[PDB]
């Protein structure tokens, strides 16, 4: 359960898991996450910006 | 003059004849849950989310389509009204897809908010859900029909406000679907309003897709300059 | 269970807006008579009979027939599409020369309608959604036909064949595909909704006009 | 008098257009229809 | 000996539909031979108030299945005209499983229905009559058209019907395979060229009906008895049956009986007597009886323990928690899979829902899936209470009464055969680990 450095994960096929719902951005108590998104070239819902300020994060 | 007296939770209200139960309730600041009723569109009565209990009446009435009668005592927060709301919300959510994180309506959804405010907090639906195929009605309005709750708001707007009779329903019961039955773009100078009137993510803006969430946006009120209507 | 028929139309070489369809002059006169049965401000009321007439003349309903009806009655085509998809007696696909419909509802089901269904399936070699490769027989399951008393009952081309046993429907199919017209009704020497034997009522002769007319009239 | 035979045998000679032929025949016995004052609700 | 307490045997002279089995010519000549279209002019010249009074004092209740008092309903349409025409709409959809009475009425003596249309229109001050016949009843509709043509040529209807100086037309409209179109408002919508979707009440059809005009929807059996009631009077009809259950009735007995048939009998006849007299008794003896559906698929089923003394009227069957409905008897013996029959009925209702309102459109399909799983036995016993609650939610929350007709059969099944469902789930669990 230890909480360390952040990472973004993939499905077994290699496709990203993140779908730009921005729930993490909404809930973050330090406002450390910044997200931008748009439809990908194949129509998928994906991010174009996913930034975490680690000097703002309270982990 | 011709005003009659009705009671909303024991409070006397004087209203004009032909006033519906929903309007009498909002005369005192109580907003009844709704999905198919729009105040600028014809009354439909199909969703059944507006059902309320009238005192000394065994059957609940549809507040959106029932005219108030003299001496009536609406009970907007009784056990029967709450149970009717919970049952209707359960039926609405039974076949709804788990699409909220990928849905553009998320965060400003009437289905979500009214489930939070008037429905239950869990499911007892143990079957598989339905899935309908998508429709193409032009480059402006994105269509994801599986999310449709069959409100029929878009059909009424198209017929009455836009004057275009291209929208309707095909099939019956569970299989009933909203569309054009053929490949035909619903193109109108007012077509983009069906996105606003649709309470769910079934009809959404295609240029806006996936770009923002409602809690993020800052709202500025201004005037349109694209014509002289203002 | 599931329907099996889609309610979205996709254009096909055999079914497109430019598919040829037009009423015959006799059918145009019949349409005039149908329309003249309603108040002058409401001609959309004739949508159902005119659509049925188009089906009777053509056999089924291509999208061109729906557009033709909408143009004839000055109704938006979407309303005609709605009506055509809502009512199950409308064939939006071609069917066989004889449309065999068997009731599978509980009253019919209780009196062995599965025997009739399996007899038809074995005699024709098709299931409850398919069509004979000769393109003259089609088999489907319908709900309740309103003739529950005679069970199992099968309706073919708007005719009722009642009190069926597997042999009865088998010979009906044989003489239908032999170019003959089977006698509609029951096949148990009953020819009505009467009891199968005895005539437990209405045995005395019916009486005349003024049998029990009240006084002062 | 007798209850021997069945009297509904005629419907055996009914074709596809019999109903509409009867409607056409009866069209000359009706009364003038009322009018809503329009040609359609969209007029 | 006034106030009869034992009913169930009326002879032929007191029967209305004397040509029920079609043994006499149905052509106008047979109807006149049997007393049809007799002294209709004098009745028409008695005024609408007299006819409404006869129908009221006769205590006749709607034969469609709701048992609404016909006199009050027909007097609802007795207002002064305001410019709009007035119409009478005769219901002939007949979509209830187990029901075949209207078919026989239309095919075997349609002149009764035509004259009932005339007298009802006169009573209701209706300009014309629309008969909405089931589309599958092609031959019946053709016979009705032949009778209508004969009446038109004989001057019985049309311009100056009989000698009353009253103008009245009859029109026959055919549906296209939709059970929901039997509901009065859905029927009106289907007549006007729309989908057969019921509309909300109020307004009632007496104020805003077909074409937005005042109209009354009445079952064909209800309409076809009004002329004879006028001729023989309200009292003769009100003598049969119990109080508030007056008159006679057509009964359809189908299912597991030796000789299924349709007969005319006095109302309050006991179910056992009717079954063993007109239907030849239950197949394999009365001790082989499992359950009986008294009034069509929309009425809850009752076990054999109740069919020993129950009467066939509205009030007694309501006290038995099962309703009278359309008086369509479906008999199921001890060899019947009772879960399968109710599941098939729920599948029928799922295929017949119009989809308009949320509770029916979603919950009936949900109940269909649950019952399909119940038939095999995959579920758990808590799902029985879950299904009860689902049916409760659907009932009373829908636009029309089809939600009621879907919810009630499963409620009756759960009420009277819960051990069967429980033991079926037990068997499935022990078979599939
Ligand atoms: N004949 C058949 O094959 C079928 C019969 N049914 C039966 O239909 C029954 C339910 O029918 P509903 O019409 O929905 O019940 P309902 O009670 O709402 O209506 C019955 C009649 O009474 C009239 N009525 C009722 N209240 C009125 C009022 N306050 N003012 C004026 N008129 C009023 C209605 O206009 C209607 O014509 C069911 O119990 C079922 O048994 C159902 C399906 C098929
Ligand atoms: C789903 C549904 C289907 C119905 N189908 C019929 C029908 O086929 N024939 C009929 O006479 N009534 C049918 N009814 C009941 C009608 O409301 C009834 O005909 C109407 O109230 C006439 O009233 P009456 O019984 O006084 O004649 C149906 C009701 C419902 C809810
Ligand atoms: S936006 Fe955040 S919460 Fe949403 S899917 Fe991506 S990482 Fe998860
Ligand atoms: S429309 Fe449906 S999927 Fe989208 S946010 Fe609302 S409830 Fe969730
Ligand atoms: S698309 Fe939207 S407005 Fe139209 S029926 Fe569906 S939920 Fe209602
Ligand atoms: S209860 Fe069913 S049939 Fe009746 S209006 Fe609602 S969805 Fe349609
Ligand atoms: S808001 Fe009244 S039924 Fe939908
Ligand atoms: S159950 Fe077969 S006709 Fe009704
Ligand atoms: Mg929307």
């Amino acid at each position: 359960r230890f909480r360390g450095e952040h990472a973004l994960r993939r499905y077994p096929s290699g496709e990203e898991r993140c779908i730009a719902c921005k729930l993490c951005e909404a809930v973050c108590p330090a406002q450390a996450i910044t997200i931008e998104a748009e439809p990908r070239a194949d129509g998928s819902r994906r991010t174009t910006r996913y930034d975490i300020d680690m000097t703002k994060c309270i982990y | 003059s011709n005003l009659i007296e009705v009671f909303v939770d024991g409070q006397s209200v004087m209203v004009e004849p032909g006033t519906t139960v929903l309007q009498a309730c909002e005369k005192v600041g109580m907003q009844i849950p709704r999905f198919c009723y729009h105040e600028r569109l014809s009354v439909a009565g199909n969703c059944r989310m507006c059902l309320v209990e009238i005192e000394k009446a065994p059957k609940v009435v549809a507040a959106c389509a029932m005219p108030v009668m003299k001496g009536w005592n609406i009970l907007t927060n009784s056990e029967k009204s709450k149970k009717a709301r919970e049952g209707v919300m359960e039926f609405l959510l039974a076949n709804h897809p788990l699409d909220c994180p990928i849905c553009d309506q998320g965060g400003e959804c009437d289905l979500q908010d009214q489930s939070m405010m008037f429905g239950s907090d869990r499911s007892r639906f143990l079957e598989g859900k339905r899935a309908v195929e998508d429709k193409n009605i032009g480059p402006l309005v994105k269509t994801i029909m599986t999310r449709c709750i069959q409100c029929t708001r878009c059909i009424r707007f198209a017929s009455e406000i836009a004057g275009v009779d291209d929208l309707g329903t095909t099939g019956r019961g569970n299989d009933m679907q909203v569309g054009t039955y053929i490949e035909k773009m619903f193109m109108s100078e007012l077509s983009g309003n069906i996105i606003d009137i649709c309470p769910v993510g079934a009809l959404t803006s295609k240029p806006y897709a996936f770009t923002a969430r409602p809690w993020e946006t800052r709202k500025t009120e201004s005037i349109d300059v694209m014509d002289a209507v203002g | 269970g599931a329907g099996g028929a889609l309610f979205v139309h996709r254009d096909t070489p055999e079914n497109n807006p430019d598919t040829p369809f037009d009423f015959t002059p006799e059918n145009y006169k019949r349409i005039e008579a149908i329309v003249k049965n309603y108040p002058e401000g409401h001609k959309a009321a004739a949508v159902l009979p005119v659509l049925d007439l188009a089906q009777r003349q053509n056999g089924w309903l291509p999208i061109s027939a729906m557009n033709k009806v909408a143009e004839i009655l000055q109704v938006p085509p979407m309303r005609v599409y709605e009506v055509a998809t809502f009512y199950t007696m409308y064939n939006r696909k071609p069917v066989g020369k004889y449309h065999i419909q068997v009731c599978t509802t509980t009253p019919c089901m209780l009196r062995n309608s599965d025997s009739i269904l399996e007899a038809i399936q074995k005699k024709l070699g098709i299931k409850v959604g398919e069509t004979t490769p000769d393109k003259l027989f089609t088999l489907i399951e319908v709900e309740c036909l309103g003739a529950c008393v005679n069970a199992p009952m099968v309706q073919i081309n708007d005719n009722y064949y009642e009190d069926l046993t597997p042999k009865d429907i088998e010979e009906i199919i044989d003489e239908l595909k032999a170019g003959k017209i089977p006698k509609p009704g029951p096949r148990s020497g009953r020819f009505s909704c009467e009891p199968a034997g005895g005539l437990t009522s209405l045995t005395e002769p019916p009486k005349g006009p003024g049998f029990g007319v009240q006084a002062g009239l | 008098f007798d209850n021997s035979t069945y009297r509904n045998l005629q419907h055996h000679e009914y074709s596809t257009y019999t109903f509409l032929d009867l409607n056409v025949e009866l069209s000359k016995f009706r009364m003038p229809q009322p009018s809503s004052g329009r040609q359609s609700p969209r007029h | 000996a006034p106030k009869k307490t034992s009913f169930g045997s009326l002879k032929d002279e007191d029967r209305i539909f004397t040509n029920l089995y079609g043994r006499h010519d149905w052509r106008l000549k047979g109807a006149q031979s049997r007393g049809d279209w007799y002294k209709t002019k004098e009745i028409l010249l008695k005024g609408p108030d007299w006819i409404l009074g006869e129908v009221k004092t006769s205590g006749l209740r709607g034969r469609g299945g709701a048992g609404f008092p016909t006199g009050l309903k027909w007097s609802f349409m007795n207002k002064p005209s305001d410019g709009r025409p007035k119409y009478l709409v005769v219901n002939a959809d007949e979509g209830e499983p187990g029901t075949c009475k209207d078919r026989e009425i239309i095919r075997h003596d349609p002149h009764k229905l035509v004259e009932g249309c005339l007298v009802g229109g006169r009573a209701m001050g209706a300009r014309a009559a629309y008969i909405y016949i089931r589309g599958e009843f092609y031959n019946e509709a053709s016979n009705l058209q032949v009778a209508i043509r004969e009446a038109y040529e004989a001057g019985l209807i049309g311009k100056n019907a009989c000698g009353s100086g009253y103008d009245f037309d009859v029109f026959v409209v055919r549906g296209a395979g939709a059970y929901i179109c039997g509901e009065e408002t859905a029927l009106i919508e289907s007549i006007e060229g729309k989908q057969g979707k019921p509309r909300l009440k109020p307004p009632f059809p007496a104020d805003v009906g077909v074409f937005g005009c005042p109209t009354t929807v009445a079952n064909v059996e209800t309409v076809a008895v009004s002329p004879t009631i006028c001729r023989r009077g309200g009292a003769w009809f009100a003598s049969f049956g119990r109080e508030r259950n007056s008159g006679t009735k057509l009964f359809n007995i189908s299912g597991h009986v030796n000789h299924p048939c349709t007969v005319e009998e006095e109302m309050s006849v006991p179910l056992k007597e009717l079954i063993e007299k007109h239907a030849g008794g239950v197949i394999g003896g009365w001790d082989n009886l499992l359950a009986v559906i008294p009034g069509g698929s929309s009425t809850p089923l009752i076990p054999k323990s109740v069919c020993e003394t129950v009467l066939m009227d509205f009030d007694a069957l309501v006290q038995a928690q099962t309703g009278l409905g359309t008086a369509a008897v479906i008999v199921m013996d001890r060899s019947t899979d009772i879960v399968k029959a109710i599941a098939r009925l729920i599948e029928f209702y799922k295929h017949e829902s119009c989809g308009q309102c949320t509770p029916c459109r979603e919950g009936v399909d949900w109940m269909n899936k649950v019952m399909a799983r119940f038939v095999k036995g995959d579920a758990r016993p808590a799902e029985i209470d879950s299904l009860w609650e689902i049916s409760k939610q659907i009932e009373g929350h829908t636009i029309c009464a089809l939600g009621d007709g879907a919810a009630w059969p499963v409620q009756g099944l759960i009420r009277h055969f819960r051990p069967e469902l429980e033991e079926r789930m037990q068997q499935f669990a022990l078979q599939h680990q």
